């Protein structure tokens, strides 16, 4: 009784024997944007603070080399100045990778090497300043955010419209901004077994959404009535009022597909019914009321549905007769 | 409910039991704690020969006493209650499940639980006299022994579980492979000439790899407790000797207690494997 | 660095100056860019670990020739504790401190684990382009070491130089291991158009779900059972059943083993020398790890004597100590878990090989046959190591005892010389009574199936009571059984007990009372003491072992009977 | 025997006589990011070094020619404080692109062209760094490390399924995260001849995925099986089950379009087939099993496949009978 995907998508599967090849970790842009904001945080953090703390060791030893720290002396000519502890090294190398420059430690011209190492840290802090930009901007476009705000009712239910029985569901959005060439595709999982005797234990059938041309989009402002009209074609030809519900083990899956008006991000609303989330018998309340100046939608009344007499057979029989 | 063997036992054997081996182990560390006293003519070295005396046999010719108590009087009272329920409650139950109990349980109580009982107690009491004198030569020793005591409840509390799962699915795993054996010589002209043998090397094949795969894992089971138990064993060895050696800068209080440190390693693995045994065996 | 300003006197002094202090900062540099440069990507794998691991679960592999890099970095841990040690020692002299000489040990300390971490995770999923690090890291370290060692040698002293024997000791140290990624630099062959390297086996074993999987772990499982921690967890928390449990892996088949004892056929002077020709490679790896084992065990009471030696030099013998006995615990599990799978596999060959001379047979002795003498070959092997390993421990306990006490080792000799065959002679009489036992419960079981099926017809007669005496006859001759039982259990078990007392008093006694210029210091009585409580084991283990090789014998001589 | 493509896509074609006009390099941008990352590392380590490099003796000569170089006087003003070599000038041009004012080098109001030249360097170090870091960014948006992540099986095979001759072929995704409005595409390359005599070199053949709506979509979390049912206006209703495979030389082009739900790059997984990586008579065995809590993948069987009973005829064949 497993389900392929969450009321709230979050797809439930596992994945055995990967022959990772480290393709995994080569697509390091793609995980960092996928990693939570704490592991963002930390590994900049890390990444800043271990740039910073290497480099600044190689500063330091720069001092010793030329062996300008413990003189102290006027005569001699530090490469680096004022520098006197490991400590003053590495706020030197603080002071380069973010270009803070505060003047009381200066590189002279004694080291022709210091220079090499300022130009190789300015240019490598540079880098990672600029990666690091790019992945965080990344990470402001995850519109998943938005696909939380997508609703979709808890169950989908089983009636007749126009004299032709049909699976029903509600589907909305809580904000104010549109979803763009919003499209909804349904699929439905069933282990099926052909004539040939072969098996397939997650079979996914293609459903039509009934729309008036054809089309797959859905210009979604208000609650909508997602339905698909159960035919000599359709998959749920053969369902049982009864036994469908509990005993048959399948599973819808709707997807809402769209791009984000502020972004220009695709993203995807997932959801799923299993057998026992379908009624039969069944239809919607109406959402949006009317106010003298405008439209209204309830959205307390989303799961709210009512029972209306309905034939109590298959599809298939409802058309024998 | 183990208490039940204790009211099958008798307070009178277990007062005797207990004392005696209270006795014996503070008389082992008495012996420990004056050899302390001595080593930092006649006096007390005439002490530690008259104390080393007195560790005596009573506990195990005591233990051994009480299982042959337990043993006639559980036979007689489980004989003499199954004689007085009706033929209805043999003809419910199967015979099978009365004979099983009888053959296996009373094998068990009489080999089996009155040793490992004893040496269970005694590792107990080892361990006890380990950390009683580690921390009465090294008191703030308790602060690193607490979060170690926590972990050694996990560990022994996981381990019980594994444990009898494997140990036990081990038992009924070996069973079938000798009860296809039998059967198998049994009707050896029958196979061969039917000309399944075949099918019977891969069955035989399938209950060999299957007792293997139990007893791999009940093998690998009883390693992970152990190796653990040593870490930690290792663990207070070493904080043992810097807070002695930190504390000292008497030498006698430190040895007694690197000694002990050294005895406690062997000391966990024995009690909890002992544990899990009696856990089992009390079924 | 220093107390006067002298660390940069070295190059006020002109030219290299040879750069005394300057070698260690050195040697700073490759362990501070390591961690440095690998915190990133070990931090990525931490996070990845952390949001999506069921992919996780599905992926092994093991880099050609990598248990000696495993025992490299333990060895070379090892090592650096020392240094470490004499860092603090060298310090020791407190007129100021001294941080650059031993703070950069430190951190190569801290290095060497980051170092085998991330050789865990490119092994945990392939990705050669990422060990360019890892080789660069090491001859760059090499070096380092290399010119610290030159310039110890252009200041040398020689043999008592601590430091400089210990320095040459981990160049040559990274130099082999660095020679070891080169040798898998000349395997996989990445940086020049080709690497086809994908293990099937445990792939393929993985198919089932559930594994014992430890054949293909990081040899830090191999010795602390790492993997068997996530398996455990579940059966707390859900009952188990068979399906759960896991099938053997490609090598662990009764098919396998029984192939390969088919080989030792085709090669007293028979079947003794095709298992050994079979399974011989497998055992004497734990014969070796028991072996050291022991020697670890015997650097135990050392550290308490030089210990109570210095209270009377001290926290690194306990800290010498505490790697010795995790070595020895480690060794001694290893020991045990190889002794165990030989005996399994052995069990599961013979088996089949009994089945097979039954196949080819152009009963309840036979069923004895499997269920007994196969049992005893299983526990035989177990106990197979300690048969010339039993020696070893007892003659350098009284070897280490001599050096110790003098002429009061041969006390606890002739204690130990008691004990042993008094277990023996027990043993005997035990296993007598439990023939009588088996032969008072086979007449007592019998009895009761014939009552307990009859006992109908005795609630029929009231007839319960004749039979219960009769269950009271066959259970009071079981009690003369026990009793016996009963005695030679508690003579046992006051063996086991008493005589570690026996030893120590009349040890120290005679000692003292042999002679008055004795010295009865604790480093002398409690390292003997230690060393007594380290002796008891081998022989309450040498005696059952005997035991054993006389039913090993028997168990041969059945198998040779029923196999022709 | 040349592939078009092969079976990792990497498109294996050569463009003769191309009359570039330039083109190729006016769109720099494109160019820049498609350079793999140790070049694109080289470009901006050398326009940087360039840029602070080429300004630099700028500053140097408007040193000299101020003249205020080597007289080293207290009476004359410097109109950059502290230049006494070529070195000390160029330490000052890093200054100032990478924003670090150390202090110990600065400009005076005595050069009204120091002035004008501060300005310039400015801008352009200024209008560098935001080219470097739109570069930068695009190249953390190579989604094509994804297209790495998607599995085709290495063969396909022909089998019947519901009575009708069908091309299957096995596709999956390694990642966790989702590549929205995944959309499948099939055709066939072939040297085809028209009945005008016409003869094209590689005919592309468009080939139905038997969605059950008609579309291309496809909701790919577990392996799928892609098919292709043979009939009247399939190129494959001729298909002989023995030379098809050896002596014609046809090949399939698979390719998976969609965008990562991360990025929102659409991307491509390109693969083919060739006659003799097409099995007939073959099916694909089962890859999901099913735990108690949830649905596994066992990629290890992915090119398992088994020999099934079949006809050996051609789809053509088979429908005439
Ligand atoms: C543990 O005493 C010893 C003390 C000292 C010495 Cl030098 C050797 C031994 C010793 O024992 N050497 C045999 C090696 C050994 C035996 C038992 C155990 S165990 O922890 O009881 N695990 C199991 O027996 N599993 C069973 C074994 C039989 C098949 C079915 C699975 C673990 C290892
Ligand atoms: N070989 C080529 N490589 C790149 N671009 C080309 C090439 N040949 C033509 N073009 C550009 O693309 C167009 C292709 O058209 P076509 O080849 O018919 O040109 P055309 O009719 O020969 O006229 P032209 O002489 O301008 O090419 C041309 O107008 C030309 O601008
Ligand atoms: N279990 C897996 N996990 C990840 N990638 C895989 C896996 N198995 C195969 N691949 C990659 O994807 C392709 C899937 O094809 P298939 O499984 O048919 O491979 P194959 O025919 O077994 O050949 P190979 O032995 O190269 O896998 C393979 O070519 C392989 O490169």
């Amino acid at each position: 009784r497993a389900r392929f995907v969450s009321k709230k998508g979050n797809c439930n599967v596992a994945h055995k024997n990967i022959r990772e090849q480290g393709r995994f970790l080569q697509d390091v842009f793609t995980t960092l944007v996928d990693l939570k904001w704490p592991h963002t945080l930390l590994i900049f953090t890390m990444s800043f603070l271990c740039s910073w703390l290497l480099f600044a060791m190689v500063w330091w030893l720069i001092a010793f080399a030329h062996g300008d720290l413990a003189p102290g002396e006027g005569t001699n000519v530090p490469c680096v100045t004022s520098i006197h502890s490991f400590s003053s090294a590495f706020l030197f190398s603080i002071e380069v990778q973010v270009t803070i420059g505060f003047g009381g430690r200066m590189v002279t011209e004694e080291c022709p090497l210091a220079i090499l190492i300022l130009i190789v840290q300015n240019i490598v802090g540079l880098m990672i300043n600029a990666i690091m930009l790019g992945c965080i901007f990344m990470k402001t476009a995850q519109a998943h955010r938005r696909a939380e705000t997508l609703i979709f009712s808890k169950h989908a239910v089983i009636t007749p419209r126009h004299g032709r029985l049909c699976f029903m569901l509600r589907v909305g959005d809580l904000r104010k901004s549109m979803i763009i060439s919003a499209t909804i595709h349904m699929q439905v999982v069933r282990k099926t077994t052909s004539p040939e005797g072969e098996v397939v234990p997650l079979h996914q059938v293609d459903i039509p959404m009934e729309n008036g041309v054809g089309g797959n989009s859905i210009f979604l402002v208000a609650p909508l009535i997602i339905y698909h009209v159960i035919d000599s074609n359709s998959p749920l030809y053969d369902l049982a009022p009864s036994d469908l519900h509990h005993h048959q083990d399948l599973e819808i899956i709707v997807i809402l597909e769209g791009v984000v008006e502020t972004t220009g991000i695709t993203t995807q609303a997932r959801t799923s019914y299993l057998a026992d989330e379908i009624l039969w018998g069944q239809r919607f309340v109406p959402i949006v009321a009317e106010e003298d100046g405008r439209y209204s939608v309830d959205y307390s009344k989303f799961g709210n549905t009512v029972k209306v007499p309905t034939p109590l057979c298959t599809a298939r029989q409802l058309d024998e007769d | 409910a183990c208490t039940k063997y204790l009211s099958s036992a008798g307070i009178l054997l277990l007062s005797l039991l207990v004392f005696s081996q209270l006795l014996k182990h503070m008389v082992l560390v008495a012996i420990d704690y004056w050899l302390a006293k001595w080593t930092d003519y006649a006096m007390v070295f005439t002490l530690l020969c008259s104390l080393g005396i007195v560790l005596c046999l009573v506990t195990s010719v005591t233990v051994e006493w009480t299982g042959l108590k337990v043993a006639k009087r559980l036979h007689r009272s489980l004989l003499n209650r199954i004689i007085l329920a009706p033929m209805r409650f043999f003809e419910t139950t199967p015979l099978g499940s009365i004979l099983n109990r009888f053959s296996s349980d009373c094998n068990t109580i009489d080999q089996h639980i009155p040793s490992t009982l004893e040496c269970l107690s005694r590792s107990t009491l080892l361990c006890v006299s380990a950390l009683t004198v580690i921390s009465y030569v090294t008191p703030v020793f308790l602060v690193a022994l607490l979060p170690l005591a926590v972990v050694c409840y996990f560990i022994q509390k996981y381990f019980r579980v594994a444990s009898r799962d494997l140990q036990q699915l081990d038992d009924t795993t070996q069973l079938p492979l000798v009860s296809h054996f039998a059967e198998t010589v049994e009707g050896l002209t029958t196979i061969r000439a039917f000309r399944y043998e075949a099918r019977f090397q891969q069955k035989l094949l399938e209950y060999t790899d299957s007792n293997n795969i139990a007893s791999l894992f009940l093998t690998a089971a009883n390693r992970w407790l152990e190796v653990c138990m040593e870490y930690i064993g290792a663990c207070v060895v070493l904080i043992a000797a810097a807070t002695s050696i930190s504390n000292s800068l008497s030498a006698g209080l430190v040895g007694l207690g690197l000694t002990y440190a050294l005895m406690v390693s062997n000391y966990l693995n024995w009690m909890v494997r002992n544990l899990a045994d009696m856990e089992i065996q009390l079924g | 660095c220093g107390t006067e300003n002298h660390s940069a006197a070295y190059r006020v002094d002109q030219g290299v100056l040879n750069n005394g202090c300057f070698v260690d900062a050195l040697n700073v540099v490759p362990h501070v860019f390591l961690l440095f440069i690998t915190f990133p990507i070990l931090f990525i794998g931490w996070g990845s670990q952390s949001s999506k691991v069921h992919i996780h679960h599905s992926t092994w592999l093991h880099f050609p020739g990598h248990n000696l890099r495993w025992i490299l970095t333990f060895i070379l841990l090892f090592v650096l504790v020392c240094e470490i040690a004499e860092g603090i020692l060298s310090d020791g002299v407190t007129e100021s401190r001294h941080l650059h000489l031993y703070m950069p040990a430190g951190m190569a300390f801290m290095a060497a684990i980051t170092s085998v971490v991330y050789y865990h995770n490119i092994e945990t999923s392939n990705f050669p382009k990422l060990l360019i690090a890892l080789l660069i890291y090491w001859t760059l370290a090499f070096i380092t070491k290399t010119i610290k060692f030159v310039k110890f040698y252009d200041h040398a002293i020689g043999f008592s130089q601590l430091r400089f024997c210990l320095t040459g000791l981990l160049v040559i140290l990274y130099g082999m291991l660095l020679l070891v990624e080169v040798n898998v630099i000349r395997v996989r062959r990445y940086i020049f158009f080709k690497t086809p390297r994908e293990v099937k086996p445990p792939e393929d074993l993985q198919d089932l779900g559930v594994r014992f999987l430890q054949p293909f772990v990081n040899l830090l499982s191999k010795g602390t059972y790492w993997w068997m921690n996530a398996f455990i967890k579940t059966a707390h928390k859900k009952p188990i059943d068979l399906r759960a449990i896991a099938k053997l892996p490609i090598a662990m088949r009764a098919l396998t083993n029984y192939q390969r004892l088919c080989v030792a056929f085709d090669a007293a002077r028979a079947i003794w020398r095709a298992l050994c020709h079979a399974f011989g490679r497998r055992l004497i790896l734990s014969s070796t790890f028991r072996i050291l084992a022991d020697l670890l065990g015997f650097a135990g009471p050392l550290c308490i004597f030089g210990i109570v030696d210095h209270l009377g030099n001290a926290y690194v013998l306990a800290v010498l100590l505490f790697l010795a006995l995790l070595l020895q615990r480690t060794f001694l599990q290893a020991s045990y878990y190889v002794a165990i799978e030989t005996g399994i596999n052995l069990r599961g060959a013979i088996q089949t090989k009994i089945y097979n001379k039954i196949m080819h047979m152009s009963a309840g002795q036979i069923c004895n046959l499997v269920a007994i003498d196969t049992n005893q070959l299983m526990w035989f092997f177990f106990l197979c190591p300690n048969l010339w390993t039993m020696p070893v421990q007892i003659i350098v306990g009284v070897i280490l005892l001599y050096y110790i006490l003098g002429v009061s080792a041969l006390i606890g000799a002739a204690v130990i010389i008691l004990l042993a065959p008094v277990q023996y002679f027990v043993a005997t009489k035990l296993s007598q009574a439990q023939r009588t036992t088996l032969e008072h419960s086979n007449e007592r079981l019998k009895q009761t199936n014939e009552m307990l099926r009859g006992m109908k017809l005795l609630k029929l007669y009231a007839w319960e009571s004749i039979f219960c005496s009769r269950v009271e006859v066959t259970r009071r001759k079981e009690m003369t059984s026990l009793r016996a039982f009963a005695v030679y259990t508690s003579i046992s078990i006051f063996m086991n007990t008493a005589i570690p007392i026996a030893a120590v008093l009349i040890t120290f006694v005679g000692h003292v009372s042999f002679f008055k210029e004795s010295d009865l210091s604790p480093s002398v009585a409690f390292a003997s003491l230690s060393l007594f409580h380290i002796l008891v084991t081998p022989l309450f283990l040498l005696s059952s072992v005997v035991r054993s090789t006389v039913k090993a014998l028997v168990s041969v001589q059945k198998l040779s009977e029923f196999l022709s």
